[PDB]
């Protein structure tokens, strides 16, 4: 919660913004910490 | 003849998708093209794995296969393997036969996968740029005016050293730099050998400029023009061309070129190197206006194509020369690509003939296909020259022009240094005759006319080297030498006194022969002292191992073993 | 939008290396170079992408306009509009 | 060690915003 | 303007008709300075304007920093406007609203200075250990753009690869944004208050000293 | 703006146009601080002057 | 022996470091030797040689190589070696029938003098200069056959028509 309050922050600033919504598009993988056909099935 | 009629019966398919291309290409263990996977036996004659049912293509790695260029290249060049397996035929002991396309491409046989980072283009290579043009007289001309410091000069020091990369012995070159004011880069103040040594100075000269002042062309290319008419010093007397490195300009000097090359005897080929929004007009109409050629470098990865494209310009006047301009050349002594050792290699250039019975096209036709190529081992030269008939103070050794040796006791299968080594093989071995021994008053007359060609001996004493090089002694030499007939190669004879005769056995008994074999028993040599045997080509069965213990073992195991007759073992030796 | 559209439909491609100026042509690896050093030489593959925000239809030149009207990012979308040639091609230093 | 405290050092400087009238006033108002 | 003393004919054109420019902007000023011995706000920067131009044509013609002291040539277009009243109003009515914000210019520059002083306290030459994976200093083999590190005591971040922590580097950018001393300190809040880059300059607190704490000051 | 790095730089001050686009992006306040890096190595540097 | 390399001593330390180069243990006779000609020497430059690096794997390096012989048929040597404010007088005999000499010299205590020690070894260098050899280069040969400026050339096309 307080990095998502930072991002957000930064965000409203308008750092990269734009940058970050390229990186929340579909088609990443994400942690080994949550857990077949999960190859990059992870990201909206 | 085969690959200029087979070119010319080319419907030069656009697709592939139906009709694939089959070929093994090489550096491997995509649709449009197929693999062969070969059988890849293990052969003497080379230090790898070969295979004689097909030939091996090698592709550059910034060549991308699959293209409708290389995909046609694969397709008409396919039936030179037929032509590959049947010289064999009739030469068994044949090595590597090339094919370098113009593409890039190059077909070698017999097929053997190709040998970190893989930068092999055939286009640069020593036998494919001999055969693509003729020598020449390049003179470089470096625009170090204030514009091109920074990027830009980065890349004209590295387009420069990949310029000269691409010159040999035979062409003359020399680099010059102008800023408001014309000068050289280095001491020679003249147009140069262009060997080794002198491209390591030139190279050396042109990292150490810098960009200030003004741009001045009329000064430039005067002072070019200048140096280019010099004949007061040894040239090539043939293609003349200027080489400009800049980014741009407003002036194109008219007045210098109408004053100088009125009948447009020099070529100007211009490069625009770097990213600038200088204006390239006037420099593409110097590389019109006289006979040249003109090529942009935005980037490193653009220096290695570039800067080699300018032999496509030279080689027009080659290929409307017809079969004139169809000769057997031999090149210097390099190392070959493929790990077989000191080579030298046949060259001879393919047209395109397409059109020939109407002849009506001539448009591409002005360019050459590629470069053939058959590598011929300094082995097998050797093996022509026996000298275990004479004195290990004799030997014989062969010249060409330039004065390089081509064979020699003295050469050896390593690049030869240039400089100091300090830190922070694709040159030729060309070692001199003059320094593969001790230089005398007598060998410079010697080596001049055995240059120009001319029968003749010569008895005159002088000091020799010893095989270790610690000593010096004095001693009597006869100097006997021919040219080559056919060839362009001196064939000379050190034989010393004391050896113009030598003792030849003769026995057709086998009393004397047996007893004489027990004598190289290991176990016999308590009470006969330890014997070495000299691991000689006695005949190809016996193997050398340079050991000596399996050999001398292996070598009287086979002379009692193998019959007195010896079919295939001269008796001389034994 | 639609004039964006207009101007830059398509434009904005290009390849990893400039030598290339077309999609057939992108293909295979090419050799770049680490630092600028010419004695470091590493194998890429050569792969033909569009713009991060581009102009190919309305909704995409939307975005891309917005994050413009946003001041992030412009001057990448600026430079890189610039060297904008010709409806399927790659840039041209300074073009227009 | 611990440096918080030095930082107090520094937050006396603010006290300098407390001398001009126009200031002051604007501050204290928003 | 081209790179170390370049030119074209083009320039050598233009420096030539300055000398006519020279000439009559020193003609308008005698006739102008004949008619009454210059108190006016808009006239004195013409006479001083032109005095600069004849010291910088004398100086460019006998010691051939020169050229530039001839930056001065860029307050010219703004004597433009002393020419029509209808800009010079507006320009004085913009000119006015001035007044009133500085309040606001010495509340930041006081702002300025107390976290200048404050991040000099904080932050003091941290921002100079980075990974060197080859054995020695050579080429700092950290990616690209290498990032500030923290030995294994600290509570950075720490590369756990084969590289190690040394000491013995310029800074982020070159060695300009950090808080050295009393100037670096100031530029590099200003240019986090001007809301610029100010998560690069946190995220390189963030790996130099730890994470919990740096943020209180770059937001606040 | 010349320096030896391969990627050259595009808001740059080597023609009016090219002057009059980076001082509009300084104005918009979006990566004035490249800029203002950029001209402070095309002199010494991180020194006094 | 022919070659300036010892064989034999007489202080004993000498031998123990045998099959050396005289002028690396006694400089100050070895170039004065050279100098009334008994020892003659060629310097010749290999080109294909391996050295170890230095400060700015081995690489391919150009070795400068010195080889020392009998200058003259004479076999009687005799005279002075003045190292300065010093005095030392040798006798020097050849052996017949053989590539030795056999030389007779005072002690090296006697005088409190070193030059700087002579070494015939396999010396790296970058020689000879092309600045001044390219000014009378080698005789050469090239190639008759020449292929410019052909009438039927079309050089209609230059970088530029393209674009
Ligand atoms: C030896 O010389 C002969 C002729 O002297 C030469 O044969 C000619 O080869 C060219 C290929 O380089 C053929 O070119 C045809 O015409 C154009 C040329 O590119 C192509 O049309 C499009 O061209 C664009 C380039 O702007 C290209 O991007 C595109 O892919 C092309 N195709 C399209 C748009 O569909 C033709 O496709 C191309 N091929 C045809 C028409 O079949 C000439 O037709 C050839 N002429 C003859 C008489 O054969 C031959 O290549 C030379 N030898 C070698 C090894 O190159
Ligand atoms: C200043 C003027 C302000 C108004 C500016 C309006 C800007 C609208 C943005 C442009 C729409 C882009 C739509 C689009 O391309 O698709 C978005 C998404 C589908 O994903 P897609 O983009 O295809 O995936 C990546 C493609 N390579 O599909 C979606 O997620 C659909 C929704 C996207 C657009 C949302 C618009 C936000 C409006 C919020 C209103 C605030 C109050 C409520
Ligand atoms: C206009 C007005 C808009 C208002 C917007 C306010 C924005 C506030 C932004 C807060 C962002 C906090 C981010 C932060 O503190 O960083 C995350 C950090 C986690 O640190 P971590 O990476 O786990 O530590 C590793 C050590 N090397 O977190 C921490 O360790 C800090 C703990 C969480 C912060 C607590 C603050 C609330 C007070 C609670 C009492
Ligand atoms: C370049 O690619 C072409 C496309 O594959 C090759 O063209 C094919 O060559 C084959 C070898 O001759 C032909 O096979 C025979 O062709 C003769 C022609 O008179 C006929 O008997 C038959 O068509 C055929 N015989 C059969 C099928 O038993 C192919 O017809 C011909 N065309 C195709 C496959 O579409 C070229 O050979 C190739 N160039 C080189 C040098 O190999
Ligand atoms: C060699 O070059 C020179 C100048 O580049 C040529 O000009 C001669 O220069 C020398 C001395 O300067 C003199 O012989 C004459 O003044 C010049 N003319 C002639 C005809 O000699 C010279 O001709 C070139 N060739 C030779 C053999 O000197
Ligand atoms: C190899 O050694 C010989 C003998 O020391 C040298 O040649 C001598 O050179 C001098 C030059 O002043 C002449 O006076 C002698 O007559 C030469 N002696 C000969 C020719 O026997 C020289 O160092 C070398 N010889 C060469 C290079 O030919
Ligand atoms: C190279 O060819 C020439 C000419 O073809 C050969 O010259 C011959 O020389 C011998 C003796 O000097 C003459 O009897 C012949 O008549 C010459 N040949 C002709 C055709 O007249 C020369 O011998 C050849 N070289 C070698 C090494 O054989
Ligand atoms: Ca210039
Ligand atoms: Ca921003």
């Amino acid at each position: 919660f307080p990095q998502a309050v930072l991002l957000l922050f930064r965000c409203a600033t308008g750092e990269a913004w734009q940058d970050i919504m390229l990186a929340c598009m579909p088609g990443k993988k994400c942690a080994p910490e949550s857990e077949t056909e999960g190859e990059t099935p992870c990201g909206s | 003849l085969e690959a200029e009629k087979v070119q010319a019966a080319h419907q030069w398919r656009e697709d592939f998708a139906s009709n694939e291309v089959v070929y093994y290409n090489a550096k491997d263990d995509e649709p449009g093209s197929q693999r062969i996977k070969p059988v890849f036996i293990e052969d003497a004659n080379f230090g790898r794995q070969i295979s004689y049912q097909h030939a091996a293509v090698h592709i550059p790695t910034d060549i991308y296969e699959g293209s409708t260029i290389v995909l046609n290249e694969l397709n008409w060049t396919s039936a030179l393997d037929e032509v590959f397996k049947k010289n064999r035929e009739e030469d068994p002991s044949l090595l590597w036969q090339v094919f370098g396309s113009a593409t890039g491409l190059a077909r070698y046989y017999p097929a053997s996968p190709w040998v970190k980072i893989d930068l092999y283009d055939v286009r640069r290579r020593p036998w494919y740029i001999q055969g693509a043009a003729s020598p020449k007289d390049m003179l470089i001309l470096v625009d170090v005016s204030g514009s091109v410091s920074g990027l830009t000069l980065k890349l004209i020091r590295t387009s420069v050293s990949e310029m000269l990369e691409t010159l040999s012995d035979d062409d003359f070159v020399n680099v010059a730099s102008f800023n408001s004011n014309a000068q050289d880069v280095s001491c020679f103040q003249h147009l140069v050998q262009a060997n080794v040594r002198n491209k390591k100075v030139l190279k050396d000269a042109v990292n150490n400029i810098t960009a200030k002042g003004i741009t001045d062309y009329k000064k430039g290319f005067s002072f070019a023009f200048e140096q280019l008419l010099n004949y007061n010093v040894s040239r090539a007397n043939c293609n003349k061309i200027i080489m400009l490195f800049t980014d741009g300009g407003e002036e194109r000097a008219q007045e210098i070129f109408n004053k100088y090359n009125k009948d447009k005897k020099v070529r100007v080929f211009t490069f625009s190197v770097g990213q600038h929004n200088y204006d390239r007009g006037p420099i593409q109409w110097m590389a019109c206006e006289n006979k040249g050629y003109y090529y942009e470098i935005p980037s490193i990865g653009a220096i290695r194509i570039n800067t080699q494209e300018y032999l496509d310009v030279l080689g027009r006047p080659m290929v409307l020369a017809g079969d004139k301009a169809k000769q057997v050349q031999w090149t210097n002594v390099y190392l070959d690509a493929l790990e077989l050792g000191l080579v030298i290699t046949g060259t001879l250039p393919v047209f395109n003939i397409t059109g020939q019975f109407e002849n009506k096209t001539n448009l591409k036709n002005q360019l050459i296909l590629g470069v053939m190529g058959v590598d011929v081992s300094l082995e097998d030269i050797k093996r022509l020259t026996p000298r275990f008939t004479l004195c290990p103070n004799g030997y014989y050794f062969a010249i060409d022009p330039n004065g390089y040796v081509l064979l020699h006791p003295n050469l050896q299968p390593k690049p030869i240094g240039v400089g100091i080594p300090t830190i922070n093989s694709q040159e030729p071995v060309t070692l001199d005759f003059l320094d593969a021994e001790l230089e005398n008053d007598i060998k410079v007359e010697i080596r001049n006319k055995m240059i120009d060609g001319e029968s003749g001996e010569k008895t005159f004493r002088t000091l020799v080297k010893s095989q270790d090089e610690r000593y010096i002694d004095k001693g009597n030499r006869t100097y006997t030498w021919t040219p080559v007939n056919g060839t362009d190669y001196s064939l000379a004879l050190v034989l010393p006194t004391y050896s113009f005769y030598y003792i030849k056995a003769k026995l057709e008994e086998t009393i004397t022969q047996a007893r004489y074999s027990e004598t190289l028993k290991p176990d016999n040599f308590e009470e006969s002292g330890y014997t070495f045997i000299a691991p000689r080509d006695y005949c190809n069965d016996l193997k050398i191992s340079d050991n000596n213990t399996e050999f001398l073992l292996n070598f009287n195991e086979f002379i009692d073993r193998k019959t007195p007759n010896n079919p295939s073992c001269n008796a001389d030796l034994i | 939008a639609c004039i964006g559209v207009q101007l830059f439909k398509g434009k904005l491609y290009t390849c990893s290396d400039s030598s290339k100026q077309t999609e057939a042509e992108c293909k295979g690896n090419y050799i770049t170079y680490k630092d600028g050093e010419v004695d470091h030489p590493i194998i890429q593959p050569r792969s033909w992408e569009n713009s991060k925000f581009d102009f190919d239809n309305v909704l995409a030149a939307m975005m891309a306009l917005f994050t413009v009207s946003t001041f992030e990012g412009w001057p990448e979308l600026l430079y890189r509009s610039i060297d904008s040639h010709t409806e399927d091609k790659g840039p041209i230093y300074n073009y227009r | 060690s611990i440096t918080f405290f030095r930082l107090f050092r520094v937050m006396r400087l603010v006290k300098l915003l407390s001398r001009g009238e126009g200031i002051r006033t604007l501050l204290w108002t928003f | 303007p081209f790179p170390e003393d370049d030119s074209n004919a083009t320039n050598s054109n233009l420096e030539r008709v300055e000398y006519l420019f020279l000439i009559i902007f020193t003609v308008e000023a005698f006739l102008k300075v004949i008619a009454y011995g210059l108190r006016n706000g808009w006239n004195l920067l013409d006479f001083i304007i032109v005095v600069v131009g004849l010291f910088s044509a004398i100086l460019e013609q006998a010691t051939k920093d020169v050229k530039a002291l001839r930056a001065f040539r860029v307050l010219r277009p703004l004597r433009l406007v002393s020419g029509v009243p209808s800009l010079q109003v507006v320009l004085n009515s913009i000119i006015k609203a001035m007044v009133p914000l500085l309040h606001i210019a010495l509340l930041v520059l006081f702002v300025i200075i107390i976290y200048a002083i404050i991040g000099l306290e904080l932050f003091m030459g941290k921002m100079h250990k980075t990974c060197y994976n080859q054995e020695g200093i050579a080429d700092v083999p950290a990616e690209d753009d290498p990032s500030p590190c923290a030995l294994e005591t600290g509570h950075g971040r720490q590369c756990q690869n084969g590289t190690v922590c040394k000491p013995g580097w310029d800074g982020p950018k070159h060695g300009i944004t950090n808080f050295d001393n009393f100037a670096f300190a100031m530029l590099t809040v200003f240019q986090c208050i001007t809301m610029e880059g100010w998560t690069d300059v946190l995220y390189w607190v963030n790996d130099a000293v730890g994470r919990d704490w740096p943020w209180i000051y770059f937001v606040t | 703006f010349n320096f030896d790095e391969m990627q050259t730089r595009r808001s740059t001050f080597d023609n009016f146009p090219q002057s009059l686009l980076t001082v509009f992006q300084i104005l918009t306040g979006e990566d004035w601080n490249s800029v203002m890096y950029d001209g402070i190595m095309a002199y010494g540097g991180p020194s006094f002057p | 022996d022919d070659g300036g390399f010892l064989l034999m001593a007489n202080h004993d330390d000498y031998t123990n470091q045998i099959g050396r180069f005289f002028g690396e243990i006694d400089p100050s006779l070895m170039r004065h030797l050279v100098n009334i000609s008994v020892y003659a020497f060629n310097k010749s430059y290999d080109y294909q040689s391996v050295c170890e690096p230095g400060a700015a794997s081995k690489q391919s390096c150009i070795t400068e190589q010195t080889q020392y012989f009998f200058d003259n048929d004479s076999k009687s040597f005799s005279g002075v070696l003045d190292c300065g404010n010093c005095s030392r007088i040798f006798h020097g005999e050849k052996l017949m029938n053989t590539n030795l000499i056999f030389i007779m010299v005072e002690s090296k205590g006697t005088c409190p003098c070193d030059t700087r020690l002579l070494i015939q070894a396999e010396q790296t260098s970058d020689g000879p200069n092309p600045c001044d050899m390219v000014k009378q280069p080698r005789y050469r040969k090239g190639p008759d056959v020449c292929f410019d400026n052909n009438v039927l050339e079309d050089y209609t096309d230059c970088g530029g028509v393209s674009g």
